[PDB]
């Protein structure tokens, strides 16, 4: 075929040319949107599918791609540049993890699932080019399988299925025809692409059909590309992509909230009944506890045990009871979010000050003595230095905001000019959206700063210049 | 799928000798290592071994002396295996079965080791139970090529101390009980009820006519098997209507005698009973039996492994080749052995009709009706397994 | 395979003796796989 | 902490070796008080075989199908015997990587004494130290 | 290979050892 | 691979029978892994200081105390084997 | 921004690793007796590519007859009037396979005994599964024929 | 670092502070546990010959 041929000889120029590990992404934030905006592709699936395993044989590199029997190798975005010119994405398994014994894994898997289906939702359109289900070999259908579709379906992402553990069938066909029809009775679509592959970075020669994922790969990340021109290889590194609006960024992280990303240890009880087996276990406890027959109804629902609401992947609710407090602790922790805004310019103003004032002694009273010697200055003095030099302890610092959209949202400082500045065009009137797509901006940038959050290093409080104490 | 990459393929060339001892040297080594150790594993393949030697150009294969060799060498790794030897050859020298340590306790004696004693325990232990008079439960007899042969249990020699051996009716063994049994007539005189197998039943079964699991049905000539029923019918005799019906193989003979050629069936087709029709084919077939039972045990036993077991499964009665006792299968490889020392010695046409491999040339020493009929027999077995294949693809 | 680290004890003392003798020296020339002089 | 009690009293109910002793896995007799080489299992029961506890060598305390440990020193009485769990619920022979042919249990009822009948045994017999008649 | 013969396991080091710890 | 037999490095026995340093015989035929190349001093200093441990679990050539003189052992004089002893 | 070169081995790969991942007496001539010495001086005098052609072409009818026989149809069926093809297809008949024991069998006795009076051994009976390999050997041994 | 600065967890009771006196192998012999670990042709024959 013409364009065949072409996107062949495409993929072995780019992926002959080497990679690297680009940036772990945990926070929506600190994206590779910037200089570094390539086209991606995403790898998402179960726990210990093959994952990092078909991105470590298809960078031709064991080491690079780690991968582990333990479930949970894998917490956070992985961005690997291909040549480059293309973003391949690792993604955490979305399961249980099991043997994995990492301190706050509550806060750490509630943290890696938030920057998984946050990133899948709002770059879907771009750069994004496509998302490939990894799925075992004989694994029959879970509802950790269930809760991706119905995320998919609803976000209206398009999807590739990888079949991996391609050995496990050992040449089956009968076997492998089976496995692709139960897929196709829980999608419900014949029309679904279905690539079986197993990936062996150890060994090359047990590797069968790897090769042509990386074809696959690159004709997803071409199909954007209208020329020729723009299908060679100087075309394909100058597309690039823009930057997400405030607008569509603040709904995909209200619609999907941190606290909601809380999966059972297991993989086959549903987060319906999960939610289910709190509340029963919860009800049991209340009626048993005679401590709990000391406080009101109206106490309940302060102390959320009786009880806007947190929406789950499927649609489920969950209450504030189920939520850890290390996961509450995360949320207001990740920087550049509004709960972490919100912790530091006051969630609730009036409702702050009256639990500080009952909190403390009191709002005006000084040097009081409740109902031996102080310490001396030659100690306090000492105990500042200790502090200061040697603990390393700093006070906080101010957030800084735009001037000229802070005094008046709806000027053309704030932005979002409905105006069109170009005259004598037709097609920019069309031509609209969220994210866009720039030639040239791993080369130009949008200038001035272009790099996103957390991929300079010293920058902030981190100086190297007046060190530690300085700030 | 399964698909190969590439194979290999080696000519077939005789090796050529400036002198006598280099002759005599390989031959020795190469055609003894390999029957030693097919008898010693799975010596029902020797006829295979024979088969491939003689097309590599082993000439002196079927001849008197090499099968003498073989049937002794066959009884000694019964003999072997039921002692408890793993490997038949210490060196490429001397055998295993032949080791006596020097300066030592005995200089004449055997080189136990402690698999052998324990097999030797086994053996007493057998023996004793046999002068009580209870019933002597041997162990290996229900040991077979793969495994055990009724119990799915896992047992392994040399025992420990921890979990050994135990018997319900506490017959008691030990190695201070074995120690005189240390050389081989005088282990023999003691343990040879449970070391020799028994070929009577067998002395008949490779001289009889025998069919591939052919029935009336699978009958090529369905006007023969017919006209068979008819006469069967003339005669005061009730018949089976079913195709599955037990036919007697000296009668399904003559029934495939007259099937080959068609001259003969008309001929005995206007017969009026199949008395007549078995009485003239009689003084034929009697010239012709022996020689396509012997060419169908060779030629069934020489080509393929699957097709050894197929053939012994089918002559001897044996309901799996798997689950059969080894004792039994190697009294049926002697039996058969023999069968081919008798075809080889007695008939002056066998030693010819044994290096024979083509059919060209098994055509030129056998009568072209045997031939026929011999054919049109593995030809009808061979359309039974061709209509099973078809009803699976369907 | 066998690593070397410090010790403390007299099998080290010994070693941090015996190690600094120098092994006997010879230059050996380049073989010759390709172009074989002895086959012309 | 442990929540379990220590010297388990026996006025209620003794429990003593008896002098006609057999084994489980073997049927045969064993020592009674003068080696502690059985496992000694009570439970306060008269119930056929053994009665107030049967009796195992520490080296047949294994199971009887298989030849192996126990997997939580447990083990299934079947018809006589005593099989291991993975051979009662049918499941595959599958050999321990610790020790094969014997299991991790004290001897003389020393690691089944935390569990099983203490002081009192029944309610009616509190209630006949606290009456004076 | 196929062998018919009384099972007959090899000296190993783990039997070795499994025998010094009986 | 190695100029010397593979039973000096792991015996034939399922014990470890045959581990050790073994000096041989200036006109003798065979070979044994006594070297002392600047590559071969490594594994002869530990086989002389460290010993070796055999998955069995024993030390097969020196356990502790005195470390043997791979100098002055008596030359090779053959092989070991299953039937006998030597 | 891709430096493989100077970021280690657990952060990138070169271009270089990545291409080399993929990349890394006498002799007798000895006649079978089978066949006889006009059968020999035929089937060595005719030719080499000749004798391939010969080969092909008989265990393609061979092949073809026993499939007719036992029913399934190898030929190309049109759908417009249900016609028969003209003849039998060389690349069909070298992508068939013969994974059938009888049917391998059958079809080994019938040419290779037939028009070819060879006999194979056991191990190059098990080998002997496809035409590919049924070529090369019967070609080895006319090559072995051959003076 | 737990504990102690320059010792860390490894606490003075529990185990020794330096097992590598000198030089250690950390090869084990037979570590692969064959059936026959003399070589591939070492005392009796294995398999038929050829
Ligand atoms: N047989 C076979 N094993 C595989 C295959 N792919 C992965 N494995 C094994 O499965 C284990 C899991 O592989 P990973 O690459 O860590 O899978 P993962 O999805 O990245 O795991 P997480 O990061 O925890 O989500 C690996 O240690 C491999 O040994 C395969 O294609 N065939
Ligand atoms: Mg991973
Ligand atoms: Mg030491
Ligand atoms: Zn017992
Ligand atoms: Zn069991």
């Amino acid at each position: 075929s013409p364009q065949d041929e072409l996107v062949a000889k495409l993929s072995d120029e780019v992926f002959s040319r080497g990679n690297m590990h680009l940036k772990n992404v945990d926070v929506v934030s600190a994206l590779p949107e910037g200089l570094h905006s390539f086209p991606e592709v995403c790898f998402i699936g179960k726990p210990n599918v093959g994952k990092s395993s078909i991105i470590s044989c298809l960078l031709r590199n064991p080491r690079l791609g780690r991968a582990g029997r333990v479930r949970g190798t894998t917490r956070l975005l992985q961005f690997f540049n291909v040549g480059d010119a293309l973003l391949l994405v690792d993604t955490p398994g979305y399961g249980g993890w099991k043997g994995r014994h990492l301190p706050q894994s509550v806060a750490e898997r509630a943290s890696a699932f938030a920057i998984l289906f946050r990133y899948l939702a709002l770059r879907s359109k771009g750069p994004l080019k496509r998302v490939y289900w990894v799925m075992e070999a004989t694994k029959p259908v879970q509802p950790r399988d269930e809760e991706i579709f119905v995320f998919l379906r609803n976000e209206q992402i398009p999807f590739s299925i990888i079949i991996s553990k391609l050995d496990y069938f050992g040449g089956d066909g009968a076997a492998l025809r089976r496995q692709v029809e139960s897929i196709y009775n829980f999608l419900g679509t014949e029309d679904v692409p279905v690539l079986g592959v197993r990936a062996d970075s150890s060994r090359p020669e047990r590797c069968i059909n790897m090769t042509a994922l990386q074809h696959d790969i690159t004709h997803y990340c071409t199909t954007d590309l209208v020329r020729v021109e723009d299908l060679s290889y100087s075309g394909l590194k100058e597309l690039s992509y823009a930057p997400p609006t405030f607008d569509e960024v603040r709904a995909v992280e209200e619609r999907y909230p941190v606290e909601s990303f809380i999966v059972p240890q297991d993989d086959n009880l549903s987060l319906q009944h999960f939610v289910s087996l709190h509340q029963e276990a919860k009800s049991r406890h209340l009626a048993a506890s005679p401590m709990a027959m000391r406080l009101s109804t109206k106490e309940k629902l302060g102390a959320n045990l009786i009880g806007e609401t947190i929406r789950t992947i499927n649609g489920v609710c969950i209450p504030k009871s189920m939520v850890p407090p290390s996961v509450v602790q995360l949320a207001a922790g990740q920087a550049g979010s509004f709960a972490a805004f919100a912790q530091h310019s006051g969630a609730n103003a009036y409702e702050e000050f009256l639990t500080g004032d009952a909190t403390g002694s009191g709002t005006f009273l000084e040097a009081t003595g409740s109902e031996p010697r102080e310490k001396s200055m030659r100690r306090c003095a000492l105990d500042k230095v200790l502090k200061r030099y040697v603990a390393c302890g700093r006070k906080q610092r101010s957030l800084h905001m735009q001037a000229e959209g802070y005094m008046c949202p709806w000027l053309a400082g704030a932005g979002q000019q409905a105006r069109s500045a170009v005259f004598g065009v037709t097609r920019s009137r069309a031509h609209a959206g969220g994210m866009e797509v720039l030639k040239g901006l791993k080369r130009t940038g949008f200038g001035g700063q272009s790099y996103s959050a957390r991929t300079m290093k010293n920058r902030g409080r981190s100086t190297k210049k007046t060190g530690f104490w300085a700030a | 799928t399964y698909m190969p990459q590439k194979a290999w393929f080696e000519p077939y060339t005789p090796k050529k000798f400036d002198m006598e001892h280099q002759r005599i040297s390989h031959n020795f080594y190469n055609l003894e290592t390999k029957l030693i150790w097919t008898a010693f594993d799975t010596p029902e393949l020797i006829g295979i071994l024979l088969h491939d030697e003689t097309i590599k150009g082993a000439p002196h294969l079927y001849d008197a002396e090499f099968l003498e060799s073989a049937v002794h060498w066959t009884r000694e790794s019964r003999y072997w295996r039921c002692i408890g030897i793993t490997k038949p050859f210490y060196n490429k020298t001397t055998l295993r079965a032949q080791c006596w340590h020097d300066r030592g306790l005995q200089v004449g004696t055997l080189v136990f080791s402690q698999a052998m004693r324990d097999a030797l325990m086994d053996l007493e232990r057998a023996v004793r139970r046999k002068e009580l008079g209870l019933e002597p439960n041997y162990v290996w007899d229900r040991w077979g090529p793969v495994g055990f042969i009724d119990g799915a249990r896992t047992d392994h020699l040399p025992r420990f101390a921890h979990n050994p051996y135990v018997d319900p009716d506490g017959v008691e063994v030990t190695e201070v009980d074995i120690a005189p049994f240390n050389t081989h007539e005088q282990i023999k005189e003691r343990y040879g009820a449970f070391i020799d197998p028994d070929l009577r039943p067998f002395e008949g079964v490779f001289r009889a006519p025998s069919h591939g699991a052919l029935t009336l049905d699978d009958v090529p000539h369905q006007e023969a098997v017919r006209l068979y029923r008819d006469l069967m019918e003339k005669a005061d005799m009730p018949v089976m209507l079913g195709n599955g019906a037990e036919i007697p193989p000296m009668d399904m003979r003559a029934l495939f005698h007259l099937s080959a050629n068609p001259e003969r069936m008309k001929a005995a087709s206007e017969l009026s009973s199949w008395r007549e029709v078995r009485g003239m084919l009689a003084p034929v077939q009697e010239v012709c039996d022996e020689k396509v039972e012997a060419l169908r045990l060779m030629e069934n036993t020489r080509h393929d492994a699957a097709r050894v077991r197929t053939f012994y499964e089918e002559k001897c009665g044996f309901s799996d080749f798997m689950r059969t006792p080894d004792k039994v299968i190697t009294a049926a490889v002697l039996c058969y052995l023999q069968e081919l020392q008798r075809i080889c010695t007695e008939t002056d046409w066998g030693k010819p009709l044994a290096r024979c491999l083509t059919d060209l040339e098994r055509v030129n020493v056998m009568g072209k009706d045997a031939f026929l009929v011999y054919r049109h027999i593995e030809d009808a077995i061979l359309d039974k397994k061709r209509r099973v294949w078809a009803t699976r693809f369907a | 395979p066998v690593v070397f680290k410090q010790g403390q004890g007299m099998f080290s003392h010994q070693l941090k003796r015996l190690l600094q003798k120098k092994s006997i020296h010879r230059y050996n020339w380049d073989p010759l796989p390709m172009y074989d002089p002895r086959k012309l | 902490r442990p929540h379990f009690p220590a010297y388990n009293e026996d006025v209620d109910r003794p429990m003593v070796v008896p002098p006609d002793a057999i084994c489980f896995n073997c049927d045969k007799p064993i020592d009674a008080g003068d080696v502690n080489s059985y496992v000694w299992i009570p439970a306060g029961n008269a119930t056929v075989p053994t009665p107030q506890g049967y009796f195992f060598h520490f080296g047949c305390f294994k199971c009887n199908r298989c030849k192996y440990r126990l997997g939580h020193n447990k083990f299934y009485s079947k018809d006589g015997k005593a099989w291991c769990i993975p051979c009662a619920l049918g499941r595959d022979v599958r050999v321990p990587t610790r020790r094969w042919h014997t299991s991790y249990v004290n001897t003389h009822r020393t690691g089944s004494r935390l569990t099983g009948h203490f002081f009192p045994r029944h309610s009616h017999q509190m209630e006949f130290l606290f009456d004076p008649n | 290979r196929e062998s018919r013969h009384l099972p007959v396991l090899p000296m190993t080091p783990r039997i070795v050892f499994e025998h010094a710890n009986e | 691979k190695n100029s010397w037999p593979e039973w000096m490095d792991n015996g034939a026995d399922g014990t470890g029978y045959g581990i050790g340093l073994h000096r041989t015989h200036p006109l003798s035929r065979l070979r044994g892994n006594l070297k002392r190349s600047p590559s071969h001093v490594p594994r002869v200093l530990g086989m002389m200081i460290q010993g070796v441990w055999h998955k069995s679990g024993v030390k097969l050539y020196f356990r502790g105390g005195k470390p043997p003189n791979p100098s002055v052992h008596p030359y090779l004089t053959g092989e070991p084997c299953p039937l006998y002893g030597w | 921004r891709f430096n493989p070169e100077s970021v280690g081995l657990t952060r990138g790969t070169s271009a270089f690793a990545w291409k080399w991942w993929h990349t890394q007496q006498e002799r007798r001539s000895h006649r079978p007796p089978a066949w006889d010495d006009e059968f020999a001086k035929v089937v060595l005098n005719m030719n080499d590519a000749e004798i391939r052609e010969y080969l092909m072409s008989k265990l393609t009818d061979v092949i073809f007859l026993e499939t007719q026989r036992d029913g399934y149809e190898l030929r190309r069926l049109d759908f417009e009037g249900k016609p028969l093809t003209s003849l039998p297809e060389p690349r069909i008949i070298e992508n068939f396979v013969l994974e059938e024991e009888t049917i391998r069998e059958r079809v080994i006795y019938q040419v290779v005994e037939g028009v070819f009076r060879l006999s194979p051994t056991s191990a190059d009976r098990r080998e002997l599964r496809s035409v590919a390999n049924i070529i090369d050997y019967v070609l080895t041994h006319v090559r072995a024929a051959r003076p | 670092k737990g504990g102690r600065a320059k010792f860390g967890t490894r606490a003075a009771e529990s185990g020794v502070w330096n097992d590598v006196g000198g030089i250690t192998s950390r090869v084990v012999a037979n570590m692969e546990q064959n059936p026959h670990p003399g070589g591939d042709d070492f005392g009796p024959p294995r398999g038929p010959p050829k």
